[PDB]
RNA sequence: GUGGCUCGGGGGGCCCCGCGGGACCGAAACCCCCCCCGAGUGUUACAGCCCCCCCGGCAGCAGCACUCGCCGAAUCCCGG
RNA sequence: CUAAGUCAGAAUCCCGCCCAGGCGGAACGAUACGGCAGCGCCGCGGAGCCUCGGUUGGCCUCGGAUAGCCGGUCCCCCGCCUGUCCCCGCCGGCGCCGCGCGCCGGGACCGGGGUCCGGUGCGGAGUGCCCUUCGUCCUGGGAAACGGGGCGCGGCCGGAGAGGCGGCCGCCCCCUCGCCCGUCACGCACCGGCCGUUCGUGGGGAACCUGGCGCUAAACCAUUCGUAGACGACCUGCUU
């Protein structure tokens, strides 16, 4: 099997443009290119994924590297089609170009 | 640079300049480089650097070193230069090198007489020098109370 | 060079706005960008649009200079619009892409296996033809 | 993947504040033939436009002084440069991802490139107005490839031509071969085409 | 609550489990509003489950039911790890490499069985359809879920 | 509609006999045709294009999923 | 003399010669027992730290926009390896060939520019795109039997712009299964409904352990010279 999460890309923080406000995130999904085809994303419990050098347990399996952050997708910003993400612990600003999956789980279909 | 070959023998002279002790060191250099024109397998590896030379490189260079067990200095170490050559069509400059390989150069068949020829090479060296000495600016007056 | 005229009996094909899949008919031209149009069959309604958002098509109605609905429906369905924008080659290519956005899952599915042995035959029919045609070069 | 994009036909700015934002999104892109990029406005005006560039250093240093690359490799990558952040570290981690060439190198030969149509000339520049190609504009303000790289240029457009004659010879078997397997593979071009393909 | 997309007898994309987007056969919901779902073991190796209305996408791809029989007994503590969790007795020695047993059953074979005699011969009716659910659900490259309709 | 003109298009001399008693059963034009067709001029000007205006007199679908241009909610609520 | 297009034009301006050679690449030479070894190339294990991203691929015409694309062409000349293959041509073993040639030339050429028409063109020979399909097992149909596989062998290429490799072929062994439809059977595939690498991974770096092919030094100091020099640096000499 594939990937069962959608693509995004981590862009940045809610800035005004120097205040910038640290706790509500703004992704660019892969394929969203306007608002008002951003209604099916919203609400999605979005992850980030990295690794590190400790190992940490994994729910389901034995204990490995990875570790994950959380997050979920809160409401639309912008026309270009990117959304807000309010994550349960603000991202560590490391990755602000890098994969953030936007899992399909939390559904509306 | 694309490629380099060498011709198979190698006078001990040139030999001297890839070192910096000729007391100390073995001198293995190019050894292992002098069979491929000694068995045939390496001859047909060797023509086909020559081929891939004709087909490819623009402008083609030599390897030309002096004498030094005919001038009179204190030196056992040759010059190594690269010399171009400029002429007709690539391979048939290609096809002069390889038949001067290995072979002694006149300086006639360079030059000329009352030709016009360029001198290049690193000037006389007198040291650290001051700045009238260097830039031939003027000397102040006799009575400067510092450096004058 | 051009071989497409816009002039009163027109009839364009409406691809930005509200009004965008339908076939319209040009009546009247105001200005260098508005054309008043209409649609009597196509069920639009007598309005100006601009000229951005139509793409032209190849066929032409009769007016005399700008005239009712009455009129206009009657040289519209007398060249049958209607039908013969459905035969060209254009409509297909639009339903085309009408018919891919509607693609339910399963379906897909079907296409996954369909386009997969279909390309397989290709690829021998394609070796037997690459053969002959290498041989007969000789 | 890697955006391959081919720089001819482009607008200098237009086609820069694109891969600007690209590149601080983490995407590598990599440009090709940007000696093609054109420029808007005039060709006299605009070689005085480098030629005031080229005044703009306290000559004698390097230090306080400005670096004028000249090779339309560096023009480009140097005003997308100007466009992002480059004293922070993601602004050095980034622009380190975008790779300009002269010319199509070897390893990018071989790849489809990609046109950016919001910044191509055709599009964004009136039939009547004019413009400077970047290739005569930096050969004339001291550039020393402009004949290297265009017998080199020869040497491919021949080379690719043989592999699209190769190309199109093959599409035709392909077409044929339809014809020759029409009679067996009925029913799966039907399910194609209810499905909206191949019509 | 069920969502106004998913009726008896739809096929459904599993999304969180072991098994993370099978395609399967749901059949109605339990009195714990949770979907009873089953992709026969002949097709999948599903048996008899119940899954959580979020979790799960509908498809419009339905077949007609009428073996809707056999009531609920679904649990846990039942097939629960009882070889490394807390529930073996209720107790706290050293465990976890002492007593390995996943608790199995027979009721349920039979019950499984009993369900898809009369759901197979209808999943068969419809050409190249045991084929769509034996493979798996996952994204590829030019596939957005918010352009591609279910 | 007619009117003088300019531009292109259909072609237009002919059979028959198993190379022969003579010509690609072929259009061939240096060019010719119309009461033939498709366009630009100015013309008076019909109702076989219309448009506007004036007498008298038809249910037509309502601020419209024919998405031409308003303001609103004791004339206002339901579902997510 | 300018609006489109075009010409002549200078101590200016830009480059060349001339001076330095970038946390910039090159090509080539050599690579440490006279050892109880250190080592480089091909084969294949088992652990022990680490650094991070990713989560099918897309192997390519040129180029215009007041136009382009695809095809078949009897028609036409040619950029073609002196424009290639057969051959009349002098002679020998002149119906045949070259132990020598020149293709004057008829004719054969996969191509491409040209001709002509035939198709599409809000481009289906479509990046609104194309290709690959990621649950295991009977037999019984369909394309298939010029099919597949083995870091296979031997040659050809083809590549230099940062080929740093890809492709084509001749031969070796066995399979007739691998793709699309069917029937039948499956380890209830453990989570009982529920989280994190599903993959490009044989990823990169480093330290210790398995064979064969094979390798045997250079730099610096001390010394000397003065073609150099404030001390460093530099140019030089030292068992034939």
């Amino acid at each position: 099997s594939g990937r069962l999460w959608c693509k995004a890309i981590f862009a940045g923080y809610k800035r005004g443009l120097r205040n910038q406000r640290e706790h509500t995130a703004l992704l660019k999904i892969e394929g969203v290119y306007a608002r008002d085809e951003t209604e099916f994303y919203l609400g999605k419990r979005c992850a980030y994924v990295y690794k590190a050098k400790n190992n940490t347990v994994t729910p389901g399996g034995k204990p490995n590297k990875t570790r994950v952050i959380w997050g979920k997708v809160t409401r639309a910003h912008g026309n270009s089609g990117m959304v807000r993400a309010k994550f349960r612990s603000n991202l560590p600003a490391k990755a602000i170009g890098h994969r953030i999956r936007v899992m399909l789980y939390p559904s509306r279909i | 640079t694309f490629k380099t070959v060498f011709a198979e023998h190698i006078s001990d002279e040139c030999k001297r300049r890839f070192y910096k002790n000729w007391h100390k060191s073995k001198k293995k250099a190019f050894t292992k480089y002098c069979k491929k024109w000694q068995d045939d397998a390496g001859k047909r590896q060797l023509d086909k650097d020559f081929s891939s030379m004709k087909k490819y490189c623009q402008v083609i260079r030599v390897l030309a070193h002096t004498q030094m067990r005919l001038l009179p200095l204190r030196q056992k170490k040759a010059h190594l230069m690269e010399i171009q050559v400029n002429g007709g069509t690539v391979a048939e400059k290609l096809d002069w090198a390889r038949e001067r390989l290995e072979q002694q150069v006149p300086v006639s068949q360079v030059f000329g007489q009352d030709e016009m020829i360029d001198v290049i090479g690193v000037t006389k060296g007198k040291g650290y020098k001051g700045v009238t000495s260097r830039w031939h600016t003027k000397k102040l007056p006799r009575k400067t109370h510092r450096g004058l | 060079v051009f071989r497409r005229f816009v002039e009163v009996g027109r009839v364009a094909y409406v691809s930005f706005g509200p009004h965008a899949g339908k076939l319209v008919a040009i009546v009247d031209v105001i200005d260098q960008n508005r054309a008043l149009v209409d649609g009597p069959c196509t069920r639009v309604r007598r309005q100006a649009m601009p000229f951005k958002c139509m793409q032209l098509t190849d066929f032409i109605l009769k007016f005399p200079h700008s005239a009712r609905q009455k009129y206009v429906r009657k040289a519209w369905e007398k060249a049958d619009i209607n039908t013969k924008w459905a035969a060209t080659r254009w409509a297909k290519k639009i339903e085309a892409r009408e018919r891919k956005a509607k693609m339910t899952d399963f379906d897909r599915y079907k296409v996954m296996k369909a386009k997969k042995m279909r390309n397989r035959i290709i690829k021998n029919e394609v070796k037997k033809l690459q053969r002959a045609a290498l041989l007969k070069a000789s | 993947q890697v955006l391959v994009l081919d720089g001819r036909g482009h607008l200098l700015g237009r086609l820069a504040a694109i891969v600007a934002k690209q590149v601080l999104l983490g995407r590598k892109v990599v440009v090709v033939r940007c000696e093609g990029i054109n420029i808007s406005g005039n060709f006299y005006r605009n070689k005085l436009k480098y030629l005031a560039f080229l005044r703009k250093r306290m000559n004698t240093n390097p230090s306080r002084g400005p670096y004028h690359f000249r090779a339309p490799s560096r023009i480009f990558w140097r005003t997308v440069r100007g466009m992002l952040p480059h004293k922070t570290k993601r602004g050095q981690a980034a622009l380190d991802r975008l790779k300009v060439f002269d010319g199509i190198p070897p390893p990018y030969d071989k790849k489809k490139r990609m046109v950016v149509p919001a910044a191509l000339k055709v599009v964004r520049l009136k039939p009547t107005r004019k413009f400077a190609y970047l290739g005569r504009l930096a050969h004339e303000v001291g550039w020393k490839y402009q004949a290297v790289t265009a017998t080199l240029e020869e040497k491919r457009k021949e080379k690719a031509k043989i592999h699209y004659r190769k190309k199109k010879q093959l599409m035709r078997l392909r077409k044929q071969a339809e014809k020759n397997v029409e009679k067996k593979i009925s029913k799966f071009t039907d399910v194609l085409k209810t499905h909206g393909l191949l019509v | 609550k069920l969502r106004a997309s998913i009726t008896p007898g739809t096929i459904l994309i599993i999304l969180t489990g072991r098994h993370r987007g099978k395609r399967v056969v749901f059949l109605k919901q339990l009195s714990s509003g949770l979907l009873l779902v089953t992709g026969p073991l002949s097709l999948n190796r599903v048996p008899l489950r119940r899954t959580h209305q979020k979790f799960v996408i509908a498809t419009s791809t339905k077949i007609d039911i009428s073996g809707v029989k056999i009531p609920k007994h679904l649990t846990d503590a039942y097939f629960k790890k009882k070889k490394l969790r807390k529930p073996r007795h209720q107790e706290g020695e050293i465990f976890d490499t002492e007593k390995e047993k996943y608790e199995i059953t027979e009721q349920r074979k039979v019950d499984q069985k009993a369900v898809d005699s009369q759901i197979l011969p209808k999943i068969k009716a419809v050409p190249q359809l045991q084929g769509y659910l034996r493979s798996v659900f996952a994204l590829t490259n030019g596939v957005y879920p918010h352009k591609l309709v279910f």
